[PDB]
């Protein structure tokens, strides 16, 4: 439906999505660890039963009542993890999460404050836009014509090189900054 | 302080301290400490700074403005008169809001003294209110931003109709 | 990000021989630069 | 009044023989003196005007409106000093020279005693402002924008001008001193309806009125950010100036003949205000706040009672200086990344912490927040509107609701959530940036020790 | 192509030759006297004794003295039995009224 | 069975409820890789200028740009007056002002009428 | 409070649970066991080994991410790039 990678999920990636939801659910139905455990292992033996079905439209079919399934059964507050998305503490440090880039801005007398951070900053700054040109020649060389297909990234394939785009994912802020 | 005719208070009329039980009570030695610690600092740096304005005495005034004609006596589009009827009426009338200020001074201090018997024993006041905001809505409710004198004064003379025609009617 | 100023589309609107071109007066063009005619 | 008109005139030459690197500093320094000179016309009288000649006068209408236009001046210097750092010397100064040529006209338009010259003042402030749109303003737009405010002006101007005339040759003069004494009442009839029109639709337009309203959102956006400044805090304002002196000559037709108009306001108020739900841009959504609260000063001014008209000239001053802070809060954004576009750049007190609280201040009094002035006007404009029909405080407490929405959702969107990743220029705030958010709101936030210098002549 | 034009400068940062601006100019040493001109002549001068001045207004617009004066009208009339206010703002003595 | 879930305008079908979701067809794969191709051309492009060093400001995104160009500019260009936008421009632009109109104006007469009939409780109101 | 999470940490932990696990044997688990390839498990048994992790750990890995982590050391890697360990 809407992955990085792939175009579509698959109908074995369907079938597991369904299944972690659908235990995630009946966790948050069966709140103590034994009922839940009873119960997982029950669902565990009504996913078991058609796991070998050769027919992809009986598979598909299944799928299908299975998701209304679990559409009439899931918990209407399920638990969240706190970090996780729609939890009580998702997204709770992106006000922390200040940029590195901030860095370039500071007065040189709060940069004395920090000489050896800074003076190892630089030799970041400084590995990053030699590495910039040689990461760029690499991409062009290896994407395809008319652009590229998926959103992967290729990893470096030289000794000495960095993998292309690299700044904003090494460079990221702690999730606790 | 103040004039206690235009502000009056009744009479203090305070119980004597009548303790039943052998507990001390610590207000009376937080208002002891509050007599030593506090009151005597205020009252000695209060006299110094009293000392220091005797030293050097000198007076301002109350303004006394002298009546001059009202609009009635002033001729139609005569500026110069009706200037000065216009000044003494808007000077009037300030001091008109003021009173209604003061007799609602009067009628809140007599609702936060007399307390939880108040409706009773502020009926005067309530009285003089009543009074005074009639007054006051007689003669200056309704004329607009644009009030004068003579909004003013062709108001009351519509009062004064309404009021003859009322009188001949019934009679 | 600089200011704006009239580039050549915005400016050939003020060199026409009239200023709103209806369907009466599309074949006037505007007059000679030094305003003289050849003499045919 | 000649001691202000002259200082003002001597500016001219003041950054004209200026030395390059000092224009700004030089007109800044004499402006904030001038500005400081103003407020020897807080001598005023419970009962006359200070009437200084016989072209001059100033009542506590003129004198709060007077010390806001002259305080203006410097903050406009500072505020477009910055990007006007690359203009053409001479283009530099020639700005400076406009917006010196406008507080002329401006001082001059609040204190004419004699209407006529009100109104040539008070037209006379069209040129510099449409200069200034029309040559400093930044996009193409800005033409058309020229264009709007100088035509919806000068169409509802002109049938003034005659009606001014005709009082001229009606009542022997058009000296308000005069007119204070020698107004007749007008009847109603169809000749003093199109009067009424004719003295009305003018200070209408400049307000603005809602469904004329439409030269605002763009003479206000693509402005440069002293014509924002300038526009919103005092340009509106001789409207409701003018409103308020001429509504003297149009009792009793006033009460009926308001009745469209206030419509037009309670109703557009809410649209406005509404309006300013949806907009994308920031600078956009600052100038329908405008219309929003300028609605409110037609109604209280329309409806003519004492609470209304102090209500109204307190929220005239408390709305030039937060639609001022406003405009250059916006601005000192669009001059890190380069677009008026508010959900471009959000996260901002991540960035730039004490801006942020600046926007917070500003918002806090755009929502009338009490005891600000804001709130002061809000409220003494709400209660003689409850007074003039009970049913207008669902219409006056719905826009409360919808102006505290607007208000911080342009605090929630520019300022909190996660920062924009690709935006890296953002520079922290700047001395000049923090002073003229403070020369904004400090002023703003003492006058509720003592409002009563802004609550009008009818205080 | 299109005619001959000046490419977007790019924009400059105040802080990258003077990281002690205070944003007023490139100048180190006007951008130090441009705020001291603001702050001294804005703050030190027009806000601090300008609300000075308007703390210290010789009565502005007579409101103390109309509590003064209410205040000697009300004893006058209190002690005399008048009432506190007429409703009449002028004596009908000298008003004529048109007749019917 | 069980309950079909009726969606709504603010309340959505869900993916796993939707039976396009389960499209195997070769046309709907072509569609979701020719999207998938499009979104990684625009992630690539976004992404070459957003990790530059020498890059300092704002990467402009023409769809941003397009957006709020097509909410205020692109309006009245593509406006044409026609029977809807003149009943809904009469009835969203005059229609309010007639009924707040009528409703202050019944509500002023009426108080007036009560006041100029000595009906209306006006006994403290000496503020307006 | 927060006690900081180490490599060594999290590998011990992820080993714990899956040695807690009694379709893995605890003698043939290491580092590097794939739990298809090396020890023989479902898909369904995979994804009941990831919810085990986000249980034991307190976060959530999202299945586009949770269906590529097939050894334990996998799932260590994963645990410290969402945790930044070894600061
Ligand atoms: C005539 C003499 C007068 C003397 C008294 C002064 C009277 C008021 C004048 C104006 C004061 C505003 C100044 C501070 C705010 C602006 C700057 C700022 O944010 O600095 C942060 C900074 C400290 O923060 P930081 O940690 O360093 O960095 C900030 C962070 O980035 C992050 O910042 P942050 O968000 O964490 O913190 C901001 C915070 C954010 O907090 C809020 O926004 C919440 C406020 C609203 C809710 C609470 C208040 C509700 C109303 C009650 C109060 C009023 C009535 C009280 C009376 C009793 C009831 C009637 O704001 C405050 O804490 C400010 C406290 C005062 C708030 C006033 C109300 C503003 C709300 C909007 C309008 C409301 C109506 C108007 C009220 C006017 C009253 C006079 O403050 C300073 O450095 C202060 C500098 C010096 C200020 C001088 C002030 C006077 C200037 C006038 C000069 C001329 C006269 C001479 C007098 C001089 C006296 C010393
Ligand atoms: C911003 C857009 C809208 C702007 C609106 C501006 C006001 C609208 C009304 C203007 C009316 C015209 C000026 C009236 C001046 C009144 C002076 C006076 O004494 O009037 C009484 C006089 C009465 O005449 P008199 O005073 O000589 O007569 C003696 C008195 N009696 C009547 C007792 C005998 O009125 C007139 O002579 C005519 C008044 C109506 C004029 C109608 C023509 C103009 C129509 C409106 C045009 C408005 C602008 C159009 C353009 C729009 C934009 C492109
Ligand atoms: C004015 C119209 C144009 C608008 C723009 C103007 C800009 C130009 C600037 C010119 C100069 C400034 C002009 C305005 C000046 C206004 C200030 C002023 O004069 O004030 C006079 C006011 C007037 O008060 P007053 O009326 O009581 O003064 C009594 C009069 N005398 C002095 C003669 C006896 O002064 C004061 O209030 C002084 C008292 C001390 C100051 C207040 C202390 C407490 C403040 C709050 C403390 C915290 C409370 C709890 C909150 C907790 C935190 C949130
Ligand atoms: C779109 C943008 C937003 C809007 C911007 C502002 C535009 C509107 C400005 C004008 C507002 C409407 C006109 C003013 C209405 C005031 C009251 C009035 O005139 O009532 C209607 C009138 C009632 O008749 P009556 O009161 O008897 O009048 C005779 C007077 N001797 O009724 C009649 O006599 C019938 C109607 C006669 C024709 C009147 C035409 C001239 C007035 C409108 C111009
Ligand atoms: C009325 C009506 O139906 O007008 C439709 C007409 C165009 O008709 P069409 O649909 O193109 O055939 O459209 C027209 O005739 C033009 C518009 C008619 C007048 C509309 C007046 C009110 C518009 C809203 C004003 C809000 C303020």
């Amino acid at each position: 439906a809407f992955l990085p990678s792939a175009a579509y999920l698959t109908h074995q990636q369907k079938v597991l999505q369904l299944y972690k939801r659908a235990l995630r659910h009946l966790e948050s139905r069966c709140v103590h660890r034994d009922k839940y455990r009873y119960f997982a292992c029950l669902l565990r033996a009504r996913f078991d039963e058609h796991k070998n079905e050769k027919d992809m439209v009986k598979a598909t079919q299944l799928l299908r009542e299975a998701e209304k399934e679990f559409w009439h059964g899931q918990h209407p507050q399920p638990y969240i993890f706190p970090e996780s998305p729609g939890g009580t503490s998702y997204e709770r440090y992106e006000c922390y999460k200040v940029p590195e880039w901030c860095l370039d801005d500071w007065h040189p007398s709060e940069k004395a404050m920090y000489p050896d951070y800074f003076a190892k900053r630089e030799q970041w700054k400084k590995l990053r836009r030699e590495s910039w040109e040689r990461e760029v020649k690499q991409l062009q060389e290896e994407t395809p014509v008319g652009g590229p297909r998926t959103e992967a990234l290729p990893p470096a394939r030289k000794q000495g090189d960095l993998p292309p785009l690299w700044w904003h994912i090494v460079t990221r802020p702690r999730e606790r900054p | 302080s103040w004039d206690k005719d235009v502000y009056p208070e009744p009479p203090r009329r305070t119980p004597a301290p009548s303790p039943q039980t052998s507990l001390p009570n610590p207000i009376t030695y937080l208002t002891k400490a509050f007599d030593l610690l506090v009151d005597r600092p205020v009252t000695l740096v209060r006299e110094f700074i009293e000392r220091q304005h005797a030293k050097n005495k000198y007076y301002y005034y109350h303004r006394e403005f002298r009546r001059v004609p009202d609009i009635t006596e002033c001729h139609e589009k005569d500026v110069l008169c009706m200037f000065e009827a216009e000044m003494q009426w808007k000077r009037d009338y300030k001091v008109d809001q003021e009173i209604v200020n003061i007799i609602q001074e009067r009628l809140k201090a007599c609702q936060q003294r007399e307390g939880e018997s108040h409706r009773q024993n502020c009926a005067k006041e309530l009285q003089q209110f009543t009074q005074v905001v009639k007054a006051y809505q007689d003669r200056y409710h309704d004329l607009g931003a644009h009030y004068s004198a003579r909004k003013c004064l062709a108001k009351q003379k519509q009062r004064m109709l309404a009021e003859r025609k009322a009188t001949k009617e019934a009679a | 990000a600089r200011q704006w100023q009239p580039d050549v589309e915005w400016a050939e609107q003020y060199g026409g021989a009239v200023m709103y071109p209806t369907k009466e007066t599309a074949h006037w063009k505007p007059p000679p630069w030094n305003d003289v005619d050849p003499p045919k | 009044m000649l001691k202000y008109i002259i200082p003002t005139m001597m500016l001219m030459p003041l950054t004209w023989l200026s030395k390059n690197s000092m224009i700004w500093i030089n007109t800044t320094l004499h402006s904030l003196l001038i500005s400081l000179t103003s407020l020897l016309l807080l001598n005023q009288f419970g009962d006359n005007s200070l009437n200084f000649s016989l072209t001059f006068f100033s009542d506590s209408l003129s004198t709060p409106l007077l010390i806001l236009t002259m305080w203006l001046l410097p903050l406009m210097l500072m505020a477009s000093q910055h990007h006007l750092s690359k203009e053409n010397l001479a283009r530099k100064k020639l700005f400076i020279s406009m917006l010196i040529l406008l507080q002329l006209f401006l001082i001059m338009t609040f204190t004419a005693t004699e209407l006529i010259f009100f109104y040539i003042m008070f037209e006379a402030t069209l040129v510099p402002t449409l200069i200034i749109i029309t040559r400093w303003g930044n996009q193409t737009e800005r033409l058309n924008a020229g264009l709007y405010f100088l035509f919806y002006t000068l169409a509802g101007s002109l049938p003034l001008l005659v009606a001014l005339i005709y009082i001229q040759n009606t009542m022997g003069s058009l000296n308000f001193l005069i007119l204070q004494y020698w107004v007749q009442p007008m009847p109603n009839s169809w000749s003093n309806t199109f009067m009424w029109l004719a003295c009305m639709m003018a200070f209408m337009v400049k307000m603005p009125l809602y469904g004329l309203h439409l030269w605002l959102p763009k003479a206000h956006v693509e402005a440069p950010i002293a014509g924002s400044m300038v526009l919103a805090a005092i340009l509106l304002k001789l409207g409701g100036y003018g409103m308020m002196r001429i509504t003297l000559l149009l009792n009793p037709i006033t009460d009926f003949m308001a009745y469209p108009f206030i419509m037009l306001s309670l109703w557009g108020m809410i649209m406005t205000s509404s309006i300013c739900l949806r907009q994308t841009d920031l600078k956009s959504l600052i100038a329908y706040s405008s219309v929003s609260h300028m609605a409110l000063v037609i109604v209280a001014i329309l409806i003519q009672t004492p609470w209304s008209y102090m209500g109204a000239t307190a929220l005239m001053i408390a709305h030039g200086l937060t639609s001022s802070m406003l405009f250059c809060l916006a601005n000192s954004n669009y001059e890190r990344v380069h677009s008026r576009t508010m959900i471009l750049a959000r996260g901002l007190q991540t960035l730039l912490p004490l801006m942020a609280a600046w926007w917070l201040l500003a918002s806090l009094t755009n929502l009338a927040l009490p005891p600000s002035i804001n709130l002061i006007g809000e409220l003494f404009v709400v209660m003689s509107t409850f007074s003039w029909s009970n049913i207008t405080i669902i219409l006056m407490g719905l826009n409360m609701v919808i102006t505290a929405l607007y208000s911080l959702y342009m605090l929630i969107t520019t300022q909190r959530g996660k920062h924009t990743h690709h935006i890296n220029n953002i520079l922290p705030s700047f001395t000049r940036e923090n002073a003229l958010m403070s020369l904004h709101m400090l002023p703003l936030l003492l006058l509720s020790l003592n409002p009563k210098i802004i609550l009008g002549p009818l205080y | 192509l299109r005619w001959q034009e000046d490419p977007e400068p790019e924009d400059e940062n105040l802080y990258e030759k003077n990281p002690d601006s205070h944003g007023y100019d490139k100048d180190p040493a006007v951008d130090v006297w441009n705020m001291r001109v603001v702050f001294f002549f804005g703050f030190s001068i027009v806000l601090v004794l300008g609300s000075t001045f308007v703390a210290y207004l010789p009565d502005y617009r007579m409101q103390e003295w109309a509590r003064r004066e209410a205040e000697r009208l009300v004893k006058y009339r209190e002690a005399h039995g008048l009432p506190l206010m007429e409703s009449n703002c002028f004596d009908p003595s000298k008003i004529q009224l048109p007749e019917d | 069975s069980f309950p079909k879930y009726e969606p709504s305008r603010l309340a959505s079908l869900p993916t796993t409820l939707d039976p396009a979701e389960y499209d195997i067809s070769s046309e709907t794969r072509k569609a979701q890789a020719e999207r998938l191709a499009i979104r990684s051309r625009l992630k690539r492009e976004y992404q070459l200028q957003y990790n530059d060093p020498s890059r300092r400001g704002v990467v402009e995104d023409p769809a941003l740009i397009r957006w709020t160009c097509a909410r205020s500019a692109n309006v009245y260009p593509n406006f044409r007056p026609n029977t809807k936008t003149s009943l809904l421009g009469a009835l969203f632009g005059i229609g309010p002002l007639i009924f707040w109109y009528y409703v202050f104006k019944t509500d002023r007469d009426r108080k007036e009428k009560l006041i100029q009939e000595g009906k209306l409780d006006r006994t403290f109101n000496i503020s307006y | 409070d927060a006690p900081p999470l180490t490599l060594e940490g999290i590998k011990d932990r992820v080993l714990y649970v899956l040695k807690l696990y009694d379709k893995i044997d605890p003698e043939k688990l290491s580092v590097n066991s794939h739990f298809m390839k090396d020890l023989g498990l479902d898909s369904l048994d995979q994804v009941e080994i990831i919810m085990a992790m986000e249980d034991e750990f307190g976060f959530e890995i999202p299945d586009i991410d949770a269906e590529k982590l097939m050894c334990p050391q996998e799932i260590v890697d994963y645990i410290a790039d969402k945790k930044d360990v070894y600061e």
